[PDB]
């Protein structure tokens, strides 16, 4: 392979993609989003738009709910998450292409995670950094997008210390809408599942068993083609647990745990998943990247070795 | 399965150094991006998953199965007239196999001529050499014994022969027949490379281990009686049948005549020689200690009693083993193993191992197999297919078609979709998940870029899903700017109510100065008329007609009416106003909506003020909220004409407000 | 034609220089039999004994009135001899063109039908229907003059006449009426939807000898069913 220049001078802390695929949002901590583009007669990707966007380092990076103008926020430890709107005669590699919108100051103490809500909640975001809190904001108006209307603020750990600038905040989401949002929400060596009620607040409907130490990675396994959900652990124990989490303070939810691995033999920092969630890619301190695959009785065996 | 991450810098291929490696996985799987979040890498690895490339021989290949699957209609699953609706299915099903394989012969066809690894076309030889026995064993035959399709008994069994070793080529008539040193042969060699080719039932490579060698130099200048005989050897071969098994056994009883004519014939020729002779001969009444020792490999030996002993499977049991008391089965690369689950049966155990052998192939295998029954499910009585309730078949066919989405591409749609709309069990629930789940990332500022997935909802019709679509854009665009196939999008969403606030605007609050432009959108302005063509009117009306097509007597009526907008006349922009308002609206978009559409004028002198004029055509044809509105019902918005009329100039009624000084201009006037 | 292919190879064995069965090479091979019957002609040095072949088989059974049965025999024949190869016709020459016409001018009207989905209401709503006008105008002002003998000086056939006659009449004023219709179901008086002449404008415009569109034209059969839309385009300014 042929690793393309991203004109960054500092760790690539996130890739997230655009539902396209052809735009990815990589922050670095060099105080750029370098958004690159996918120009498709070569694999190398090139600038879409250099701008400087928060002044503290943009810690993780989401790709919002595009709906109202193309946006991409990001959460840094500023205790912002700044919106960046492009209108659609904005230009490409040129500083200016995503212009600011809003600046969130409702959030207090600094962060480290937004995750955007899916379109059928409109502009929705939750965020949640040493703020020790998941406020999900909701800008209800398709105008106006700075009307930061509080849904649920729901208890972390009140304020974790500072040291959990070290530790994931995970934060995942269902874009089923065929079922009210759930969400795996890391609380420092657990990660309790944020479980819709009915009473306009959510609440702790499991917490993942098993695991003892800081959570590095959860991505939701999207639920196409299953009416439960899935999720896997990136953790610090050194495995990965794969728990179905069948249907079943309020629950709906039971926990089963089919396969357990481990060939990564050291900590599991990168759980992705297949867009569809068929491909458990699971990537570790063992530099190999083992894209594991369900074989028939719905239990993952490793399909191919990426040395 | 082994791909390098990269050929420069590596982040670590080694359990030594705990550096967090990440891997992102997203809507593309021919490139996802590998990097250390650490001070190490800041480099992003363009890296393919192993059969998820995007590739247009792969368009291809996953079109052409596709297609195989529609002649077999939604069909999976095995049916039982039913003393021969059980055969006769069978018999479709077979013959539907190998359209699967031929398919794959045109895709060898295609990867044998450059391959980017070695071990993407290797996975084609071995799965395709799995699918090799399967075809012998099972599916031309209607899961039945040899005798009833014997000469496709022996086109499969060539098969077995061509794509898994790289053959013919010349090497196997070139050996001791073109070069130990003899150049009119007495050599084992000479006749143990004419019986191991006939003992692989191929008959190209065989000939020329008799024509283009010794048969003459030898046999005819020593005797002609020893030469008499020697005619007969390969004169059984030739009237071997190949159709039949019937005049087989006629034709063992004429090996046993003509075959014991050179026994009985003069030897004025070496003993070597003879001998091999004799040994060509026990291969071909099927003795069995020459169908062992001069075969190559076990699938020479099975398929040399196959063939010139019984030919019938009963010689697969206790003269399998016979064939492990010839050569070895191969299990240091995964072909010939698997090969050996068919023989006993069990090909639900090896669709697992199929799937890092391409996937591609194994989901069609699965379809098929299924609709012979000769796999099994674990658990059967979420509709969904990503359980285990599902069939073996729909466990990987449509699961195949979720990661073509995920491939790259999602032209590959037409395809995808297609196979999710398929299948005996309800996959009608799938049909939502993979068109209602794509939120969070999705719904872009466009003109259009959802106008397409009405197609992907005529893979499966359901109209739920065809709404579900445009209301994940279809309010997505007012900030996209574009012009009236977003307001097209708005009340195609479903609603009733998304036109009754984003193109209602374009109504009623409009105007900044004197003028009443004010609107983002572009036909208002210029290209007001351009929807009275019914030009631009038409592509909005085709992809959901009745959603889109009554609205536009609202913006449409928009080209007349709106005029005043652009120049304000007492005729020509009162002509084309004071004209029809009373159907255009009264069931369609706001009722009342007319205080910055007719009301505008009102206070310009044109009319009655501090002295009396009247204005053409407005006299007594304006009478709704824009004369009386203190009784009559005016939907409130005419405070931007009562401080917003500093930049329009009037003067001599722009002072002292009232809104029956409007009740009294359109009164008394003369 | 296939088996009857064969049927001509026997023949051949069989000896002669000329027989019955080859008499019937430029006939047959009833409709099917006549229209494959020829084919014969694409090389060159040789296109002026084409077109007296197709108008002595295409009039043959013209009892049918069938006009829709000839859509590919009035172009069987190909001039190639660009590089593949390295008065006779004037009666007939626009017959050949005047039996494809009558089907243009049915689907001269019903295709605006299809292409619109929006109101009709006249403000320049639809403004697709100005160049069509022209158009639809060369049907009746189209100077050839349809499907007639036209000299007698070339070969003509008075069996094969009155099948002209006829043909030439269930479908030319129709032509003519659908240009007609569109005056008042498309709104299109003129070029522009004002102005009411083109109908009273048409009055004598039908009336021409350059295309003989009169002389067929019932004066109280096809001319009652004229005027009564005429008098609703006048009605349009009424």
């Amino acid at each position: 392979m042929q690793p393309f220049d991203s004109g960054h001078d500092d760790l690539v802390h996130d890739v997230v993609y655009d539902f396209y695929g052809r735009h990815v949002a990589t922050c670095s901590s060099d105080q750029h989003i370098k958004v690159f583009k996918l120009d498709k007669d070569t694999s190398n990707w090139e600038l879409s738009d250099s701008w400087r966007a928060h002044d503290s380092s943009i810690v993780a990076i989401d790709w919002a709910s595009p709906e109202y103008g193309r946006i991409i926020a990001s959460a840094s430890y500023d205790k912002t998450v700044k919106l960046w709107e492009e209108d659609p005669d904005q230009e490409e590699c040129s500083g200016r292409r995503w212009n600011k919108l809003c600046t969130l100051n409702d959030s207090k103490g600094s962060l480290y995670s937004v995750k955007f809500a899916p379109a059928h909640l409109g502009l929705k975001l939750a965020c949640l950094g040493n703020d020790g809190i998941l406020r999900l904001y909701d800008a209800l108006e398709p105008s106006d997008l700075r009307s930061w209307t509080l849904t649920s603020e729901m208890k972390v750990l009140s304020i974790p210390p500072a040291n959990h600038l070290q530790s994931d905040f995970c934060l995942s989401w269902c874009p089923s809408r065929f079922s009210p949002e759930k969400l795996a929400v890391s609380a420092l060596e657990q990660a309790i599942i944020y479980q819709r009620g009915k009473d306009g607040k959510l609440h702790v409907a499991a917490k993942l068993p098993g695991h003892k130490s800081l959570i590095r990675s959860i991505s939701w396994a999207p639920s196409i083609g299953r009416w439960y959900q899935l999720i896997a652990t990136g953790c610090k124990d050194g495995r990965i647990r794969i728990f179905k989490i069948t249907e079943k303070l309020q629950s709906n939810l039971q926990v089963e745990l089919l396969s357990e691995h481990d060939d990564h033999n050291g900590e599991v920092w990168s759980v992705s998943w297949n867009l569809t969630g068929t491909i458990l890619s699971s990537a570790g301190d063992d530099g190999k990247v083992r894209l594991w695959k369900a074989t028939y009785s719905n239990e993952f065996k490793c399909m191919s070795v990426i040395t | 399965i082994l791909v390098p991450m990269t050929v420069n810098d590596q982040p670590i291929e080694k359990n030594g150094d705990k550096m967090p490696l990440k891997f992102k996985l997203g809507p593309l799987s021919y490139q996802n991006m590998a990097f250390i979040t650490a001070k190490d890498k800041y480099k992003l690895y363009p890296v393919r998953i192993p059969r998820l490339d995007t590739s247009k021989e792969f368009s291809a290949y996953v079109s052409g199965l596709f297609e195989i699957y529609r002649d077999l209609g939604d069909d999976r699953v095995f049916n039982v007239v039913n003393s021969n609706f059980a055969k006769e299915h069978n018999a479709t099903v077979n013959l539907a196999m190998e359209a699967i394989l031929n398919e794959l012969e045109v895709f060898i066809g295609r990867v044998k001529d450059q391959d980017g690894r070695v071990n993407r076309f290797y996975e084609l030889e071995e799965s395709l050499t799995v699918l090799n026995c399967l075809r012998t064993m099972y599916f031309i035959l209607d899961g039945q014994d040899v005798e009833e399709n014997r000469s496709e008994f022996i086109e499969s069994l060539l098969n077995w022969i061509n794509r898994s070793d790289g053959e013919p080529d010349e090497e196997y008539i070139e050996q001791v027949f073109s070069v130990a040193g003899k150049k009119v042969f007495e050599t084992q060699y000479f006749w143990k490379l004419l019986n191991q080719l006939v003992l692989r039932g191929l008959l190209s490579q065989a000939i020329g281990c008799i024509e283009r060698s010794d048969l003459l130099p030898y046999l005819s200048d020593t005797c002609a009686v020893s030469f008499d005989a020697v005619s007969d050897s390969i004169e059984l071969l030739k009237q071997y049948p190949k159709d039949s098994s019937s005049t087989f056994r006629e034709w063992k009883n004429l090996v046993l005549k003509l075959s014991q004519a050179f026994g009985s014939s003069a030897t004025d020729i070496s003993g070597e020689l003879r001998d091999y002779i004799e040994d060509f001969l026990l291969v071909i009444g099927g003795n069995q200690r020459k169908i062992l020792q001069y075969s190559r490999t076990w699938y020479e030996s099975f398929c040399g009693f196959l063939l010139y002993y019984i030919p019938s499977l009963e010689l697969s049991a206790e003269y399998l083993q016979m064939s492990l008391e010839a050569n070895v089965v191969d299990i240091t690369n995964d072909w010939e193993q698997p090969c050996v689950d068919i023989i006993s049966g069990k090909i639900h155990s090896i669709l697992p191992v199929m799937e890092s052998l391409d996937s591609c192939t194994a989901a069609f295998t699965a379809m098929i197999c299924e609709a012979k029954g000769l796999i099994e499910n674990i658990f059967e009585g979420l509709e969904d297919l990503f359980s285990y309730r599902n069939g073996m078949a729909s466990y990987m066919l449509n699961s195949f078609a979720f990661e073509l989405c995920s491939l790259g591409d999602k032209e590959l749609w037409p395809v995808a979709i297609g196979l999710i709309a398929l299948s005996a069990t309800g996959t009608r629930s799938a049909k939502k998940m993979v068109i209602a789940e794509l939120l969070p990332h999705y719904p872009f500022v466009t003109n259009d870029d959802i106008e397409w997935m009405l197609s992907i909802c005529v893979e499966w019709r359901l109209p739920e899903i065809a709404k579900e679509i445009y209301t994940t854009l279809g309010n997505q665009m007012l900030s996209a700017h574009n012009i009236i196939e977003s307001i097209a999008n708005f009340s195609r969403a479903g609603k009733y109510e998304l036109v009754k606030s984003y193109s209602w605007l374009l109504f009623e609050a409009s105007c900044m100065e004197g003028q009443k432009l004010d609107d983002p959108v572009l036909n208002a302005i210029v290209s007001k008329n351009s929807p009275a063509e019914d030009d631009v009117i038409i592509p909005q009306d085709i992809l959901d007609c009745v959603v889109t097509n009554s609205m536009r007597q609202t913006l449409a009526p928009y080209a007349v009416l709106s005029q005043f907008y652009e120049l304000r006349d007492r005729e020509d922009w009162g002509q084309a106003l004071r004209l029809l308002l009373l159907l255009i609206e009264f069931p369609y978009l706001p009722k009342h909506y007319l205080v910055l559409l007719v009301a505008k004028f009102l206070y310009p002198i044109f009319l009655l003020d501090d002295k009396k004029l009247m204005d053409e055509d407005s006299v007594a044809t304006v009478i709704e909220v824009i004369e009386t509105k203190w009784d009559d019902a005016d939907e409130k918005s005419s405070n931007l004409y009562e401080t917003i009329i500093e930049a329009d100039k009037s003067l001599p009624s722009s002072m002292a407000t009232l809104l029956k000084n409007l009740r009294k201009k359109l009164n008394f006037k003369l | 034609p296939q088996v009857r292919k064969k049927q001509i190879e026997t023949i051949n064995f069989l000896r002669l220089p000329a027989s019955n069965i080859l008499r019937r090479t430029t006939q047959r091979v009833i409709d099917m039999h006549l229209i494959y019957g020829v084919e014969w002609l694409i090389e060159g040095k040789l296109y002026v004994d084409a077109v007296h072949s197709i108008i002595a088989l295409s009039r043959r059974f013209l009892l049918n009135g069938r006009v829709k049965a000839l859509e590919q025999f009035m172009e069987r024949n190909n001039i190639g001899e660009i590089c593949k190869n390295y008065e006779n016709e004037d009666q007939f020459l626009e017959e050949i063109t005047q039996y494809e016409h009558l089907i243009k001018g049915i689907r001269e009207y019903e295709e605006w039908q299809k292409s619109v989905s929006l109101l009709s209401s006249e403000s320049n709503i639809p403004t697709l229907i100005e160049k069509l006008q022209g158009f639809s105008k060369d049907t009746f002002e189209l100077i050839k003059t349809f499907l007639v003998d036209l000299t007698s000086s070339n070969f003509a056939d008075s069996a094969d006449y009155e099948i002209l006659y006829e043909i030439r009449a269930l479908y030319t004023p129709f032509l003519l009426m659908e240009l007609h219709k569109k005056l008042v179901e498309a709104a299109k008086l003129l070029k522009i939807p004002k102005f009411i002449s083109e109908a009273l404008a048409f009055t004598s415009l039908v009336a021409n000898e350059n295309d003989k569109i009169y002389l067929l034209f019932q004066s109280s059969g096809k001319l009652k069913e004229y005027l009564d839309l005429v008098a609703r385009t006048a009605t349009l300014s009424n």
